[PDB]
């Protein structure tokens, strides 16, 4: 695709009970933790890499 | 004439002439040979074959349709 | 289950059900493989002079020709031109037979598979009647010659009187014959075997009687004895060939080919070279690179989105001086200059290998993808390769990084710079069998084998391969057959997949009669496309209903019915 | 470039420099084995602005048992071809008296001539190739054998000799590359030499349904 081939592959999430995939982003949103630098320390756990 | 087979009596023929002419033995018919000693049904019709005198005629059928009939003695034993 | 009803008729066609031909012969010979053994031809290996030295009974040596004859013959055959005139055509007539069989057997060897064996009945006939190979024979020889050409006569395969009935009988009896007149000549049977009168004519009425007895009967199931003849070697075929690159061999390999499903699990072209390529290694190198698939990415170390709004800016310390003395001679400031820049390191070990520096790639990356992209680069002579490109100002008079990130990312992945797109990986050596040499006949008539360079890819687009120069036409191929079938034909189909049987039946060491082998390849191929032996192979045929019938499709086919 | 394209114009050249030929065509001797510096000579250094054009390229050739019916070959501009564009071919063959004709497509057709070609059946006959097949000879390849056309005179004598119909030969689709390259229609028979190693030579016959 002419679309993707820049940004990359983008990490998704196939809950229970639900039909379609889903970011994580997203599903990280739904517990709150709305910003960006709450969610990125969650996953990154140093910010010198 | 035009016969286009071989003349050499095939394997096949062969098991099949000496298990009729067998069968009709065991039903008291007039054997061809002068047997001495011999009671098995199968072991009279193996001795008319090696003297050429058994009463039967072969018809091969080529994928044709056409046909035609060989005389038991006309063919060379294979054996 | 495929191939139950084919048989012999009484005429010596192999028939299918429907009376479809499918040979018209069997085994292209009329013979049963129950009563052949090995021989040797003796005339295709030996030299030039050799041949004639041991295949020419001179005649006018007057104290050999004394010690071997007797004297009532050798005084007959030193006074008659006519005998030393039909004493000189045979050596003629075996010459060109000996001319065929170099065509006929191109690779050289000698073992072949034949009717009645002829050195053991010349033994035979050796001690049936004492012959002391010690004292003068009498035999004359052109009582051997004539009696060769009578026995030649009788042996008919193919019983007819008509042209077209009279070559076809020369066809089926060639090999045979070609035996028959080198082993049985007029020099060696003087002077080897020394066999008298009285043995010649046994030896004679035995070879036509024990040939007589090898021809095909008339009625037997020819088609199920060559389909559990083949399958039962499918048994002693190894599961997973890993002992042994990569190739598929054993039951897997037979069951691809068994179908003709699309997907080999590695597909490869084997190649051979034409000219002294195949002799230096430098060349075959040379070709090597240029028939590999490479891209961009392979040859990049790394890659930098800078953002230069002036071309003097050089955000980077020192590539000033290269895009300056470009600068001094400014061109292409059209309508803008982009702020914008990509730069892109190179990696010369992986240039050079394939013999690459960067002015190709200069302007191929422009001729090839338009001209929106602008490309200054280096001189190699400075250690690490780097070229700078731009986007064309004409687009600025969708954002342009993004759109900047998508090329960079298009461009390494999608660079084609050279050979064929499919073919990945190609290795490269010389064999050491003679499976793989180059066998010539030499100027004195010998068979030589060669050490050549050849070439295996991973990965199948050979008529693109076969159209590139300095590479062999003719005896490059490829181990897929739907890829030969739509290049080549269906002849070729034919012989390829014969050719794979017979290499995965004789990979352990065993062997297998060669009538099974071309029947099924017939019958595989006869109504004219691969039909594979397979569920819905058998299923689209001229067959009856009741036959379908027994194949989970009863009742919806007899509705039909 | 050019000097790969004054190759591949002089290697199809010799391709069908052969193909004529087989199909029982008058070409002269030298034609046949026409080097490369020959070719570059006689017709031009360069196609790439040069003299040949692709057309100047074209060939029309005489059947030597008859001088009448002639075939002609085309080498189209264009990299796909049109409609029209083979009309003006047509039209080409309705001036000259010419039925047996070929088009060497440079890359592709459209579906819309590939309609327009089927439709002139009993007149006109044409046949399409790619360039990229007439690169090389796939009769001089290791596998493939020796095929011969037989005429209509000698396919009666086998069907009376073996006893034979028309329908229980083996059979061969006219799509087939060497189907092609002798220009065979349905109902003809063709007759395969391959040598075998337990005769020595064996004779089979197709047909091309």
């Amino acid at each position: 695709g002419a679309k993707k081939s820049a940004i990359g592959q983008r990490i998704v999430a196939t809950l229970p009970y639900i039909k379609q995939e889903v970011p994580i982003i997203i599903v990280f949103r739904a517990l709150g933790f709305v910003s960006d630098r709450d969610i990125l320390e969650h996953i990154i756990y140093d910010f010198e890499d | 004439q035009k016969r286009i087979t071989t003349p050499y009596m095939t394997k096949y023929e062969r098991a099949r002439v000496l298990g009729t002419r067998a069968l009709q033995i065991a039903m008291c018919a007039p054997v061809m040979v002068e047997l001495e000693g011999e009671t098995d049904p199968l072991l009279i019709a193996m001795k008319e074959l090696k003297a050429r005198k058994i009463p039967i005629i072969i018809r091969r059928y080529l994928p044709d349709g056409s046909y035609e009939d060989w005389g038991v003695d006309e063919l060379i034993i294979s054996d | 289950k495929s191939m139950e009803s084919v048989m012999v008729k009484y005429d010596a066609t192999v028939r299918n059900s429907i009376n479809q031909v499918v040979q018209l012969r069997y085994g292209e010979d009329g013979l049963a493989g129950e009563s052949v053994e090995f021989q040797n031809l003796a005339t295709l290996k030996p030299s030039n002079k050799a041949f004639e030295k041991k295949f020419r009974f001179d005649y006018t040596n007057e104290r050999a020709l004394r010690r071997t004859l007797q004297e009532d013959l050798v005084k007959d055959v030193l006074s008659n031109a006519h005998i030393q005139n039909e004493l000189e055509r045979e050596f003629e007539r075996m010459r060109e037979d000996r001319e065929v069989l170099r065509v006929i057997f191109p690779t050289g060897d000698s073992k072949v598979v034949l009717p009645c064996n002829l050195l053991r009945m010349i033994w035979n006939a050796q001690k049936i009647f004492h012959i002391n190979p010690r004292l003068p024979s009498d035999l004359h020889p052109i009582k051997v010659v004539e009696g060769v050409k009578e026995l030649s006569k009788k042996l008919v395969i193919v019983n007819g009187d008509d042209p077209l009935s009279r070559q076809a009988q020369e066809n089926a009896t060639l090999l045979f014959n070609i035996h028959l007149r080198s082993t049985l000549c007029s020099r060696r049977m003087a002077e080897e075997f020394r066999l008298s009168g009285e043995a010649f004519d046994w030896l004679l009425g035995e070879i036509e009687s024990k040939f007589n007895q090898a021809i095909a009967h008339p009625g037997e199931m020819v088609g199920a004895l060559a389909a559990q003849s083949l399958g039962e070697p499918a048994t002693q075929m190894t599961l997973n060939t890993f002992h042994y690159k990569n190739v598929t061999l054993g039951v897997p390999r037979l069951k691809e080919l068994i179908n003709i499903s699309k997907k080999p699990k590695t597909p490869s072209l084997t190649v051979f070279l034409l000219g002294q390529s195949a002799r230096d290694a430098e060349r075959a190198k040379d070709i090597l690179c240029r028939l590999e698939h490479t891209t961009l990415r392979k040859v990049t170390a790394n890659t930098a989105i800078y953002y230069d709004p002036n071309p003097q800016s050089t955000v980077v310390a020192e590539d000033q001086e290269w895009v300056n003395v470009y600068y001094e001679m400014p061109d292409f400031d059209v309508a803008r200059i982009s702020p914008w820049l990509l730069r892109v390191e190179l990696d010369r070990k992986h240039m050079t290998d394939r013999k690459l520096t960067m002015e190709q790639i200069a302007e191929k990356i422009n001729a090839g993808f338009g001209d929106d992209l602008n490309c200054i680069f280096n001189d190699d002579n400075a250690e690490k390769l780097v070229l700078r490109i731009r986007i064309m100002n004409s687009d600025e008079n969708m954002d342009d990084d993004v759109f900047l990130r998508c090329i960079e990312s298009n461009m390494l992945t999608d660079m084609t710079l050279q050979g064929i797109e499919q073919i990945s990986k190609v290795y490269m050596h010389l064999p050491q069998t003679d499976n793989k040499k180059k066998i010539i006949i030499t100027e004195d008539g010998e068979f030589k084998a060669l050490q050549e360079w050849i070439l295996e890819t991973d990965g199948v687009s050979l008529m693109r391969v076969l159209s590139e120069k300095d590479v062999d036409p003719v005896r490059t191929t490829s181990n897929d057959i739907v890829e030969i079938f739509t290049v080549l034909g269906i002849e070729a189909v034919r012989k390829a997949l014969e050719r794979e049987l017979y290499h995965v039946i004789s990979f352990d060491g065993s062997y297998v009669n060669y009538r099974h082998l071309a029947l099924l390849c017939d019958t595989m191929t006869c109504r004219g496309h691969l039909m594979a032996i397979t569920r819905h192979g058998v299923n689209r045929q001229d067959t009856g209903p009741l036959m379908k019938c027994s194949f989970e499709e009863t009742v919806d086919v007899l509705m039909e019915a | 470039d050019d000097e790969e394209e004054t190759y591949r114009l002089w290697k199809i050249r010799k391709t069908i420099m052969q193909l004529c030929h087989d199909r029982g065509y008058l070409v002269t001797q030298d034609e046949l084995d026409q080097t490369l510096e020959e070719f570059k000579a006689q017709f031009g250094d360069k196609p790439s602005e040069g003299r040949p054009r692709r057309t100047d390229l074209t060939v029309l050739v005489a059947h030597n048992d008859d001088p009448t019916d002639q075939m002609f070959v085309f080498f189209p501009e264009e990299p796909k071809v049109g409609i029209k564009t083979i009309k003006v071919y047509c039209q080409r063959m309705q001036e000259e008296n010419i039925t047996r004709a070929l088009i060497v497509v440079q890359q592709g057709m459209t579906p819309s001539a590939k309609q327009s070609l089927v439709d002139m059946a009993p007149k006109y006959i044409l046949e399409q190739f790619l360039q990229q097949e007439l690169l090389i000879n796939i009769t001089e390849h290791e596998l493939v054998p020796e095929h011969v056309v037989m005429t209509k005179e000698e396919v009666t004598e086998l069907l009376a000799r073996y006893k034979l119909r028309e329908n229980q030969l083996p059979r061969i689709q006219a799509g087939d590359p060497v189907a092609r390259y002798f220009g065979i229609k349905r109902g003809q028979v063709v007759k395969i030499i391959r040598p075998s190693e337990t005769a020595g030579r064996y004779i089979t016959y197709r047909l091309v349904q």
